[PDB]
């Protein structure tokens, strides 16, 4: 997909004010915690048996802080997605054999950590930005799988 | 199935939106109309510019559903018998959609209420809606 | 998004032997049936109570031949979906609301009926490329949507 | 939901599908890890080769399974319940490829079928597939 030049600007401040480690380890977390069968990627991440548990494990925040930071790299190249993600997008594939879907679940938990964050800043236009947003690099993690 | 504590946190939340239901639910219209163009769609008779008394109108009933289904969220089905009947013989709205209003829900909630949406209540929010969704489609075909 | 050559061939040769007319008249019509929600757009078309009604209406018969029609008329520009269906893409949003879902509940119901007719022949392979060509058009007549 | 007409087409047509179970289950994954790819994320640990032995025998442990909620279709919870548990605390597939397996077991249906997929069958088997899928996933959270 392509985003606007009105709608490119809202993402990027909204991003100027994140704290990339914060939301990752929170968007993370949330992810094992509202859709629990994501954990099957993370069984070496230890107890994630609980909210509490999967919110306070070191190595869900360590890893929310890598995902959101290739993340944030990427927004660099908002027109360039596919070709921007198409390493990772073989490493999840080929390696890590990460079902896509998975990438749309992250991208909506990581747009109500943005709103719960954010507050009243996180329009209903500045949403829609951050929605194109999350499809895209789902759908340039997702172009590589064969 | 929406556990004992799903159907808690949910009362908790729900009990904290308040009298802001309705205007919730005319926002969460609003998101969803943005971040989804396609659920316009459903909408040829409703102005759909910001601030829409019909978007707002809407919304309204929206949440006086949802508000009504967590007074008796232990039985959903009834509570929801008239309006699931409505949108499967009559507005035959694509399942689909009811995960992107759900998500736009999700994300209005979590944009009024900090303290309330922890991830534990997030989860039982999420459940909860597509638990309505569940209902309003289970009479489609 | 990208079929290879010979996907391509396949496609192109077990359809040549495709009445595009009855055919589209079937996939539409077992589509008011499967997903009876999608009828939401046919109350003129006269009796559809029953699945006989259905399938036998000249009136859906009529618009499944113009419906595959132009998914045919795709299959001769399978390197640019979107400009071929921009326009149709245009109107189906402005004019008809369509919840372009229903595109994609279409292919799904015309992948069943292509298997349903050629059996055998309807291959895995052969499957495969279909679907990519189910999803290549309705993508196309979803991306003019606003 | 399935009506009395449903579980009655149900029964008839997956009749044939009985002796052929592996055959057609494995057809049914085949066409599925061609069609979407993405769904072999699951599988990595199998020779996803054309006519794998892994991929026969899966193919009947799905079909036994279906044919077995088609036997007690009138109590499909608690047939499946052991399937259930199982999908949802150890394999944890994602909640959407249910409907891309089910999709790909229609298709090998009709192609193998051609006298027992009419249009109220096919909607039947869909109904039916989408039934246990619920069932299969119900216990995910
Ligand atoms: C915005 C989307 C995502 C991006 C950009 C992303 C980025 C990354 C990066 C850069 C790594 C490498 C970390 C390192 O070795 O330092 C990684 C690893 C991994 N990712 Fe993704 N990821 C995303 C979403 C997901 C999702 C949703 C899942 C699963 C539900 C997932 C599962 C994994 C797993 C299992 C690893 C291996 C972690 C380990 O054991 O070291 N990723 N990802
Ligand atoms: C969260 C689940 C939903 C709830 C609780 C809900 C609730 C309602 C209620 C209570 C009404 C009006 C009742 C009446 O006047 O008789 C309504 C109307 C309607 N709903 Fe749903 N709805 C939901 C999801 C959807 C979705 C996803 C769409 C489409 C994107 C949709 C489209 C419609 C339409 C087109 C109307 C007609 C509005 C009018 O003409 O005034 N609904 N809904
Ligand atoms: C493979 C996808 C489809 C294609 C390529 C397609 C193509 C067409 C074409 C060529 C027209 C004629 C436009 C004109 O020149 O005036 C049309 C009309 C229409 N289409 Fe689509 N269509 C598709 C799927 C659908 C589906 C699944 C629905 C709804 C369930 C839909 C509903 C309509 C309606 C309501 C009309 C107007 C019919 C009339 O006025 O007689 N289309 N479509
Ligand atoms: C129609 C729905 C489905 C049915 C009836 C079904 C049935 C089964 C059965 C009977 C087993 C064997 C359990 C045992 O050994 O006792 C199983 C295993 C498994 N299923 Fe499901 N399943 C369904 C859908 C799915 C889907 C959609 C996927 C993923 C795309 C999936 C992935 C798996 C995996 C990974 C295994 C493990 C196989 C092995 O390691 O041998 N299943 N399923
Ligand atoms: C009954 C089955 C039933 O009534 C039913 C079958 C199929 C669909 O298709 C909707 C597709 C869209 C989506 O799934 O999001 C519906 Cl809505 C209902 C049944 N349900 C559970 C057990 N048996
Ligand atoms: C049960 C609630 C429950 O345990 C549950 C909630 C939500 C999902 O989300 C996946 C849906 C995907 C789709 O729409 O196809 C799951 Cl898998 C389980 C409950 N309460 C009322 C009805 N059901």
């Amino acid at each position: 997909v392509h985003l606007t030049p009105e709608e490119k600007s809202a993402v990027t401040a909204l991003w100027g004010k994140v704290n990339v480690d914060e939301v990752g380890g929170e968007a993370l977390g949330r992810l094992l915690v509202v859709y629990p069968w994501t954990q099957r990627f993370f069984e070496s991440f230890g107890d994630l048996s609980t909210p509490d548990a999967v919110m306070g494990n070191p190595k869900v925040k360590a890893h929310g802080k890598k995902v959101l930071g290739a993340f944030s790299d990427g927004l660099a190249h908002l027109d360039n997605l596919k070709g921007t993600f198409a390493t990772l997008s073989e490493l999840h594939c080929d390696k890590l054999h990460v079902d896509p879907e998975n990438f749309r679940l992250l991208g909506n938990v990581l747009v109500c950590v943005l709103a719960h964050h954010f507050g009243k800043e996180f329009t209903p236009p500045v949403q829609a930005a951050y929605q194109k947003v999350v499809a895209g690099v789902a759908n340039a993690l997702a172009h590589k799988y064969h | 199935v929406l556990s004992p504590a799903d159907k808690t946190n949910v009362k908790a939340a729900w009990g904290k939106v308040g009298a802001h239901a309705g205007e919730y639910g005319a926002e969460a219209l609003e998101r969803m109309f943005l971040s989804f163009p396609t659920t316009k769609t459903y909408f040829p008779h409703f102005d759909l510019s910001h601030g829409s008394a019909q978007v707002k109108g809407h919304g309204k009933k929206v949440a006086d559903a949802l508000t009504n289904a967590v007074a008796h969220v232990d039985d959903m089905p009834n509570a929801l018998s008239a309006l699931s009947d409505l949108h499967a013989h009559k507005l035959r709205v694509d399942p689909v959609n009811f995960k992107l209003l759900s998500h736009c829900l999700l994300v209005t909630l979590a944009a009024h209420l900090p303290a309330e949406f922890t991830p534990a209540v997030h989860a039982s929010l999420d459940k909860f809606l597509a638990s309505v969704s569940t209902v309003l489609t289970s009479k489609y075909r």
